[PDB]
């Protein structure tokens, strides 16, 4: 199950705010957080509004907690399940698709990663292929530099830890953006998570 | 002015790469004559030491101390008169790997003119003092904004000098049976508003003085609101408002604070000497942004084409795996070739660090060593 959060604050208890991307919530029913394996116990679901015992997916969802560290909690973390959870970063391969630019992009660049609720800063290492747009065709030797309107795979460090899913697996944790100053200046797909 | 950024990379790398040598015994004399000094008097100190270390009784000691001040007065008798700016040498021999040795021998001038006198032999050389020609650098203001007082002041390479500063008395003592809270603001909502007024005022009185600015810093700083009330303010602008380079939030005030924000301050200034840096990239980068492109890259590339119709700027990384066909750590450094001729190759060269964003790609992603070329390159 999946809740990235997007907003905390300390009100009557510990709250936290999100969409339910994946898996059922049932009122008071552990869960765990991320990327911190953190112990947390439902006190109180209000979906959309009013409040609900039962949330499924797709819900806006704005949940009483009780756990361990109370606003040691940050936008950018899923709420997952005890159990089996939720996979994190901060190392991975991606297809990137460089849109307003209009410079340059070798190796070394640095951005800003919008990914679910998450905002890292982040560099890409290295440029692994330069996909075509030709029958999906990937490329052959690593280019320097990629400029814009093009397409690539590419290495990607998180600052510290996202908590990550590939595109190809479950796509809300997957589809990111390169945002550089205002402009959005690429947008990415997250392909192999290293390691 | 290119010229002269080579020569501190020039001085730069001798420096540390003195470090890295350290003979054994006392055979390492490093000597720096100063201007308007005189060679023969110094070449006499020197029989006058030869003529000491005459006995030193320790045998390896001694057949090796002679040996450098012979050594060193050897090159001293390739100059007939103290340079204008002085003398730096440095002689010995050193161990290197596989304990092979290297008579090394250094005998320059200075990129300015240095000043300050040195004769001494450890075991290793003395840059302590070559790397006070190594602080070329700009003059920065400093405004410190206080809820009684503000502080006008300069930070240039290691001088902070205090220039200026008045106290203000904004009525913020109060009663007991007769004022108001009405008087605190009527009179201090506009102290405070008056005394920004002055502040701005003598800011661009000591900053900028005649068409443009003295300066090329103006870090601020200040309790509470004083500079969001001074940067934002219809009375403070000009280029001032559009050369601060970092702010600092202060509880304290005055030279107190002042201090202060030198200590919070350092962080950012070291960046000036990265600006022009980042500057020169650009025009590189974006060459290759664009389908023209008198653009090369590498080492092949480079060359030939510096060997030909000019690149006119060549951009070298400081620190390069390349020696002088090219090998790396595969068995003189490329860098030092293009500094000790590359202006007979078609003009200037720039070496950039890889410590800003475009640093960073620029050797990480073009192999640190390439040209922003003349004109068309028709390539293989
Ligand atoms: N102890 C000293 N410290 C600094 N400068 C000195 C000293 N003694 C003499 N000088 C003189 O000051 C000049 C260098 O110091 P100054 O602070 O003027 O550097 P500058 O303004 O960058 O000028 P330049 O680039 O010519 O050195 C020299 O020409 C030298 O004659």
């Amino acid at each position: 199950i999946r809740l990235p959060i997007v907003d905390k604050y300390k009100d009557m208890g510990t709250v936290v705010l999100g969409k339910l991307e994946s898996g059922s919530i049932c009122k008071g029913q552990q869960l765990v957080m991320m990327p911190n394996k953190h112990n947390v116990e439902v006190l109180g679901i209000l979906s959309d509004d009013v409040e609900t015992d039962t949330v499924a997916p797709g819900e806006n969802l704005k949940i009483r907690l009780k756990g361990i560290e109370e606003e040691e909690i940050l936008p950018g973390f899923i709420l997952c399940d005890p159990n089996n959870l939720c996979h994190s970063g901060r190392t991975f391969d991606a297809q990137i698709v460089i849109i307003e630019h209009k410079s340059i992009i070798c190796p070394g660049y640095n951005a800003v990663l919008h990914i679910h609720t998450c905002i890292e800063e982040v560099e890409i290492t290295a440029l692994i292929c330069l996909v075509d747009k030709k029958s999906g065709e990937k490329s052959k030797t690593r280019p320097r530099f990629v400029k814009q309107d093009q397409v690539c795979i590419a290495r990607l460090r998180t600052a510290g830890t996202i908590c990550l899913e590939t595109f190809k697996d479950f796509p809300q944790m997957g589809r990111f953006t390169l945002r550089d100053e205002g402009k959005t200046i690429a947008i990415g797909k997250v392909l192999k998570l290293v390691p | 002015a290119a010229d002269r950024n080579v020569e501190i990379w020039k001085i730069k790398k001798l420096i540390k790469s003195l470090e890295a040598a350290r003979g054994n015994g006392t055979s390492m004399i490093s000597l720096i004559i100063p201007p308007k000094d005189q060679i023969s008097r110094v070449a006499k100190m020197l029989a006058d030491e030869f003529g000491t270390a005459s006995n030193i009784k320790s045998r390896v000691n001694r057949l090796s101390v002679l040996g450098a001040i012979t050594s060193v007065q050897q090159r001293l008798k390739l100059y007939n008169k103290v340079p204008p700016n002085g003398l730096v040498v440095y002689c010995g021999t050193i161990v290197t790997e596989e304990g092979k040795e290297k008579k090394v021998n250094i005998d320059f001038e200075p990129f300015k003119p240095i000043n300050t006198s040195l004769y001494l032999c450890d075991n290793k050389f003395h840059t302590e003092a070559l790397t006070a020609l190594l602080s070329d650098d700009s003059k920065f203001g400093f405004i410190v904004i206080d809820g009684s007082g503000a502080l006008f002041g300069t930070l240039q390479g290691n001088t902070r000098e205090v220039l200026h500063k008045f106290t203000v008395d904004l009525p913020k003592k109060h009663g007991r049976g007769g004022q108001s809270a009405l008087r605190f603001a009527r009179l201090r909502m506009e102290k405070r508003h008056n005394y920004v007024r002055k502040v701005a005022e003598t800011a661009v009185q000591l900053f900028i003085s005649g068409d443009k600015v003295n300066v090329a810093g103006l870090v601020l700083a200040g309790s509470a609101d004083f500079k969001t009330e001074l940067s934002q303010s219809d009375m403070f602008d000009q280029r001032l408002q559009s050369k601060v380079l970092k702010l600092v939030d202060i509880s304290y005030g005055g030279e107190n604070g002042f201090n202060q924000a030198i200590e919070l301050s350092t962080e950012v200034l070291s960046n000036v000497k990265f600006i022009q840096e980042k500057k020169l990239i650009g025009r590189y980068f974006d060459e290759i942004s664009q389908d023209t492109g008198k653009y090369c890259f590498g080492v092949e590339d480079t060359l030939k084409a510096l060997e030909m119709g000019a690149v006119e700027i060549l951009i070298v990384y400081e620190n390069l795996d390349i020696m002088r066909l090219y090998l790396t750590p595969e068995q003189m450094p490329l860098l030092e070739w293009f500094a000790n001729n590359y202006k007979k190759f078609g003009a200037t060269l720039e070496i950039v660090t890889d410590k800003s964003q475009e640093g960073s790609q620029f050797v990480k992603g073009f192999g640190g060593i390439g040209g922003i070329l003349r004109y068309r390159v028709d390539f293989q």
